[PDB]
RNA sequence: AUUUUAAAAUUAUUUGAAUUUUUCUUCUUAUAAUUUAAGUUGUUUCUAUACAGUACUUUCUUAACCCACUCGUCUUGAAAC
RNA sequence: AUUUCACUCAUAUUAAAUAAAAUAACUCCAAGUGGGCCAUUUUUGGUAAGCAGAACUGGCGAUGAGGGAUGCUCCUAACGC
């Protein structure tokens, strides 16, 4: 069902999972499109395992926004410059791979621009 | 630089009284013509003489049946006569030769005389106009009359009755008019139809084939 | 619209009598082909 | 298996009933022009110059005129296409046609009334009538010629 | 293995597919090998009247172009 | 008046003629009443009649006048007595038949109702002919005959039917189809 | 942010006239706003006076009405005995 | 027969009607294909066949959705969410 939060209309949940992947264990739920001859999805069956298409997409006038309203974007080390000026439209997230030191002043310069962080309290 | 706004305004005002004297007319024609008829059908009973009206010129037709399994003359009087979808509407006139190619389309269309009050409703309620450039109209509603007159206006029927006129009686205008306005898309049934595979006139209920004067009780059901 | 009324009075019973005449042509013709 | 000259005409190329002997002593004295529109009737009584099987009946133009050849362009279909081909056939087989003469007496007629119309500054609809619905008029009939009509009864 | 020796099914949809295609239908058609000495004639014909409106071209461009 | 209980045949009056020819100056107007659903059917039927009895169809021909035939008074009894012609699966026949009600529009509707009941004659293959009204003397069938009686009385046995309003799926006990 | 304007209608003035002959009678001269114009705006609560909970969003497991024949393959024809 | 000049033959609805008629016309490069089948109607051989073989058209294959309990082809109807 079509979840409707806000704004943002989201058409789809559930990721989609590879056709055959319950009783298959090699087969990944990672989605691929079946190829077949009598592959019943290429047939769209009633009811088994629907593939994804275009028409899903939600809308590009809100398609990329998080539910914070808010684009997210990654940062490593410094890169806040590129920030000041969006600090209503993009919330920063620190990459995985920064250790608590770079991490800390990183928290304390976000915080003090005022802008919001998702991983917060990562590795302390 | 700003005279041009004030002589257009007089334009619009000029068309808007010159509108309204043509619907005067026309208002009085479609009463002349009741009148007519009713007196006409008076005398011919008083009299020993018979009187008939010829037929209405304007034949409203719907398609019935859907695009699969059809023959291919068939689907090409179609194309021809632009009955594209399952639901589409158009008017035609009246000709023994546009009634011939009628003749091989009857089996899967129904065509009837229009009537004045369900025309009317047809062009208010479901009109809608190609707009834009040729072969790229860009289908759209009318709710004005400003592109009206831009691309129809030329020939001295700008507006909307004038359209009305010029569509419930046959006058000079159809090859614009009725190229200009888009098949009309209708509704289905408010209580449905009666066999879609049995002709009307059989003595067995169904549908399809000529009924003359009784299409504007199913059009004000297709609205 | 008693006049008119007299004229339709008249019309449908001239078409009746039509009928009725009709259907004694053919009740005639009935009869004499039976022998 | 056999598909010769003259396969299938026992009875197309066949003369007509109490219409054999030799073709008529004034068929040769037709008017050809280039640009002239022609219609091909093979006939049997003349053996050289002959059309061939499908030919019978077409229409064309001429193009090509000898001593007794007439050469007509033709449009013959196949499959996917119309292709244009040159037959050469001859005078007895060949014959005038009629698919223009309806346009060449509209012509006429349009040459010897618009003229006087223009002359007059009158406008007319010269495209061909194509008489659709007929209008609506009064009639008399007394009562005394309507006969009714009834079903009938079986035997 | 028997083998279906002919049809004709779909031959029509086929060409229709495409719609029926039309010569071109050009102009001119060329006289390579028509009845000739007459186009003989015709040929010396446009060479004299070629000649003569040229002739009469280059006296009028002289005397235009002193 | 109820929709459901009333039938959709009205009789018809349809006048015709083939178009003035130069062979034939003026043609034999012609003229018939028929029964039908409405008047495109009548019009059909008409001229169905018309191209199996005389030589015309619609092209070479066209209508005069198509009106409607009402009764002159619709609450009075009457008797009825109609020829037909129909086909079997076998072959053809006609016969002649009698009802009484109030007016040919139902006449017809109880006949058509009879033939379907009677003989699976679908409505297609009827032609109806030569209907009359007939004096009470005249009447050739007894199951008509005895309706005529000097007075007619008789019981009620007709069972019961109430409303969807009380037409309920329970009751107190069980009731009697004996009634009065 | 240079057509959410024009007029379109409504009210209240005024202008001349009209006619079906007047409290939704109509046609504008000039004025100021309304919106039926020119895609839903307002009011009162609750969330809620808290920093993680039974509420709220989401993942997972269970059940429930309806539907769903092992895939890949050559084949006119595959779930195939 | 040709060339150049005269003159002018509806063209403002357009030398009949109607046309989502320029989604055209052409040229180039290239894959797959080259065992078919079913259905109304016509029809050849055989007694007949869910047979063998053709014909105008539509489908199936290449395609699911609702119905015929159920079905590769029947009826309605062809599929973005």
């Amino acid at each position: 069902a079509v979840k409707k939060v806000g704004k943002i209309i989201k058409k789809r949940t559930k990721k989609f999972t590879r056709f055959q992947s319950n009783r298959f264990m090699r087969v990944k739920p990672a989605w691929r499109k079946p190829r077949g001859i009598d592959c019943r999805v290429r047939r769209r069956y009633k009811g088994t395992n629907l593939m994804p298409s275009i028409g899903y997409g939600s809308n590009k006038k809100t398609k990329f926004l998080l539910p914070n309203n808010k684009y997210k974007y990654v940062v490593k080390n410094k890169e806040m410059e590129p920030l000041i000026m969006n600090h209503t439209k993009y919330c920063v997230q620190i990459a995985h791979n920064v250790s608590s030191k770079k991490r800390k002043q990183i928290i304390e310069r976000a915080k003090q621009m005022n802008v919001s962080v998702i991983n917060a309290k990562a590795r302390l | 630089a700003a005279k041009k706004i004030k002589t257009l305004k007089l334009i619009n005002k000029k068309k808007r009284n010159d509108l309204r004297q043509r619907t005067l007319r026309y208002e009085e024609e479609y009463e002349s013509e009741r009148k007519k008829i009713i007196e006409l059908k008076r005398e011919a009973r008083k009299n020993n003489c018979f009187y008939r009206e010829a037929e209405k010129k304007v034949v409203f037709v719907i398609r019935l049946k859907g695009v699969n399994k059809l023959p291919p003359k068939v689907r090409s009087v179609f194309r021809l006569l632009r009955l594209l979808q399952v639901h589409n509407g158009v008017f035609v006139k009246v000709n023994k030769a546009t009634k011939e190619m009628l003749k091989i389309v009857e089996p899967y269309v129904t065509y009837g005389y229009p009537t004045l009050s369900t025309v009317r409703k047809l062009l208010y309620k479901r009109g809608y106009v190609r707009v834009g450039k040729v072969r790229r109209y860009a289908r759209k509603k009318i709710q004005d009359n400003a592109d009206i007159s831009k691309h129809l206006g030329k020939y001295n029927v700008h507006g909307i009755e004038d359209m009305v006129y010029q569509l419930y009686t046959c006058g000079p205008v159809f090859k614009k008019v009725n190229n200009f306005l888009w098949a009309f898309k209708l509704k289905p049934p408010r209580k449905g139809f009666k066999a879609k595979r049995h002709a009307f006139n059989e003595p067995r209920p169904g549908d399809w084939g000529n009924r003359e004067a009784h299409i504007n009780e199913l059009i004000n059901r297709m609205i | 619209k008693q006049i008119q009324k007299k004229e339709l009075q008249k019309i449908n019973h001239d078409y009746y009598k039509g009928v009725a005449k009709a259907v004694k042509k053919k009740k005639k013709r009935e009869e004499k082909k039976a022998k | 298996k056999s598909r010769g000259k003259r396969s299938g005409t026992r009875y197309k190329f066949s003369k007509k009933f109490r219409k054999h002997g030799e073709c008529t002593a004034n068929k040769y004295l037709e008017k050809l022009n280039y640009g002239d529109y022609v219609d091909i009737v093979c006939d049997s009584t003349q053996q050289k110059g002959m059309p061939f099987n499908y030919y019978h009946g077409k229409t064309g133009k001429i193009f090509h005129i000898t001593k007794r050849g007439v050469g007509v362009l033709v449009n013959k279909r196949v499959k996917h296409r119309i292709e244009q081909k040159k037959v050469c056939v001859r005078i007895e087989h060949v014959r005038k046609s009629r698919c223009n003469e309806d346009f060449l007496l509209r012509k006429i007629k349009n040459a010897e009334l618009i003229k006087e119309a223009k002359l007059k500054n009158e406008h007319i609809n010269i495209k061909r009538k194509t008489e659709g619905p007929k209008p609506a008029a009064m009639i008399k009939v007394p009562p005394s010629k309507i006969i009714t009509i009834e079903p009938l009864p079986f035997y | 293995a028997k083998s279906k020796n002919h049809t004709n099914h779909n031959q029509n949809r086929k060409a229709h597919k495409n719609g029926i295609k039309k010569p071109k239908k050009h102009k001119f058609m060329s006289r390579k090998g028509l009845d000739p000495n007459f186009f003989r004639n015709q040929k010396y014909c446009l060479k004299g009247i070629q000649k003569k409106k040229k002739e009469l071209k280059l006296k009028a461009k002289q005397e235009k172009n002193n | 008046i109820d929709n459901s209980l009333n039938t959709n045949i009205h009789q018809y009056h349809i006048v015709g003629r083939a178009i003035p020819t130069a062979k034939d100056k003026n043609p034999n107007v012609y003229r018939m009443c028929i029964f039908a659903k409405n008047d495109t059917n009548a019009k059909s039927r008409f001229w169905y009649f018309m191209k199996k009895i005389n030589k015309l169809k619609k092209s070479n021909g066209e209508l005069l006048a198509c009106e409607q035939i009402k009764e002159r008074f619709p609450l009075r009894v009457k008797n009825y007595g109609v020829l037909l012609r129909y086909d079997s699966r076998t072959g053809t026949h006609n016969m002649y038949k009698e009802f009484r009600d109030t007016t040919k529009e139902g006449a017809i509707a109880q006949l058509y109702s009879e033939m379907a009941g009677r003989h699976r004659a679908r409505a297609s293959s009827i032609n109806i002919i030569r209907i009359s009204e007939i004096s009470s003397s005249l009447v050739r069938r007894p199951h008509i005959k005895q309706l005529l009686k000097r007075r007619l009385r008789f019981p009620a046995l007709h069972l019961p039917t109430l409303q969807k309003e009380y037409r309920k799926k329970f009751a107190s006990k069980r009731p009697s189809t004996y009634r009065m």
